[PDB]
């Protein structure tokens, strides 16, 4: 009830302000001046050159509003899913709650690759923990 | 929670002490040449405890799709009998009935084997014992012990109930009832109700339940 | 070096996941105490003999962890009878739940019950059942039931017999 009613006002306004940056023209200059600051040196490879550039500010804020909507819409997401599977009058004894877990899990793996992409530091990440997620993923 | 201060308390301990190390091996500048023999042995430290959380969660993924125990049925793994309450990364908790919290790591469910009472019908069947002397008829006991099985409104009947004779006890004839019931809950009560019933059927028909015989040969 | 960093990432995850914690009772592989210390490579467990057990940390991830006190620290005890054959199967039922139902640390939510589950081979078996809130209360709630049941077993002639056996004398 209040938790759904305060997601669905949280979803449009997060509408009404991308809305409203995509058209007040203003915003636009706002998001280049937030993509002109410097935070950390980061590298990498891009279109097969070794580029080496710094962290703008606006990436720190992207990765901020990744990392609290992936926190807020964690949490949002069982009680949004057990309304639409309720009136679907189940199908097996607990596979409303595997379906809700399953995309929580899907949606906090999501949530992290952003985080990290908007970080950067994920490029390079490949070369120590990747043989771990391989050994994991190959036991299994 | 109840040890969270603790726990937090213990991180920034050990990121402290991590941080520091990091420093001091900088400022001493080894630890540019460090990466060569220690590196290998931090790289499988870590393998082995990331393998152990990923194994746990490809366990727990297909526990949640193929889905072989589930939240509400009675299960048993290695004599630790109780109803699944959740099902997380590697720990699923069994609410035992004693309200003793089992914590079965996730890879335990897949590779053991699991006894799930639960599953199709939530059917089950018990059986009663039953000890009779020697000097007695096996047809008024049979009658009396069928008795209650069919005047108990908790006792199924497409599996009817039967009542067998299958041991020549030392004492006691031993006569062997089973029965069947829907509900995993009317288990312990009706096994209570039938006890009841047959002892008072026992001292009604007059057919004697016998202690432990043996006979003496004295001489003095 | 990868038997310590193996033990560092254990605590790591009891730290973070916490099946365990400080203050509640556990038992692991019949070893039944409540745990002090979390730390590495090595958790303490206070047994009730006073005596220290240090469980490994993979331990408590890897085994199965009986945790007492995880969600409302409740628990349940049994408590034995035996009765004659020569006796009724009522007074007893009466006399029994008269102790549970008038004792004031026995709970009503899961309202105690008695049952006659056994022919024994000399006496009937009743079990009776109640349920207690604090971890702490368990010994003295059987003591004080069993003196009170063996007060009312005096007071309103049930016997409670011992094992017997029929003999066949010829001299």
């Amino acid at each position: 009830n209040q938790q759904t009613l305060r997601i669905t006002m949280l979803l449009m306004f997060a509408l009404f302000g991308v809305m409203f940056w995509a058209i007040w023209s203003d915003l636009i200059t706002v998001f280049s001046y937030l993509d002109s600051i410097t935070l950390w040196h980061y590298n990498g490879t891009e279109a097969g050159a070794a580029v080496v550039k710094n962290v703008t500010m606006g990436s720190l804020l992207f990765a901020i509003i990744a990392s609290m909507v992936a926190w807020a819409l964690i949490r949002n997401l069982p009680g949004l899913l057990e309304v639409l599977v309720l009136s679907r009058l189940n199908m097996r004894q607990g596979a409303s709650y595997a379906i809700t877990t399953i995309l929580n899990y899907i949606i906090i793996a999501v949530g992290a690759m952003t985080v990290f992409g908007s970080l950067g530091v994920s490029w390079d990440k490949l070369q120590w923990l990747a043989a771990a997620l391989s050994v994991g993923l190959s036991f299994g | 929670r109840q040890g969270a201060s603790y726990a937090i308390t213990t991180i920034l301990n050990y990121i402290i002490i991590a941080v520091g190390a990091m420093t001091v091996f900088g400022s001493l500048g080894v630890s540019w040449d460090k990466l060569q023999w220690l590196a290998a042995a931090l790289s499988v430290g870590l393998s082995f405890g990331l393998q152990e959380i990923f194994g746990n969660f490809v366990s727990g993924l297909i526990i949640l799709f193929e889905r072989p125990v589930r939240i509400g049925d009675t299960v048993t793994i290695g004599s630790f009998s109780g109803t699944v309450s959740k099902i997380r990364i590697r720990a699923t908790t069994i609410t035992d009935f004693d309200r003793k919290e089992v914590i079965i790591p996730n890879k335990a469910f897949v590779t053991e084997r699991l006894i799930n009472w639960s599953l199709t019908d939530t059917t089950t069947r018990l059986v009663i014992r039953l000890g009779v002397a020697y000097g007695s008829d096996l047809e008024k006991v049979r009658k009396v012990l069928l008795k209650a099985a069919t005047e108990h409104p908790r006792v199924m009947h497409e599996p009817m109930p039967e009542v067998f004779f299958t041991a020549f006890g030392a004492s006691t004839l031993d006569h062997e009832l089973r029965l069947y019931v829907r509900e995993l809950r009317d288990r312990s009560r009706t096994v209570d109700e039938l006890n009841r019933t047959i002892d008072q059927l026992c001292r009604e028909n007059d057919i004697n339940i016998a202690f432990n015989q043996l006979e003496v040969h004295l001489h003095n």
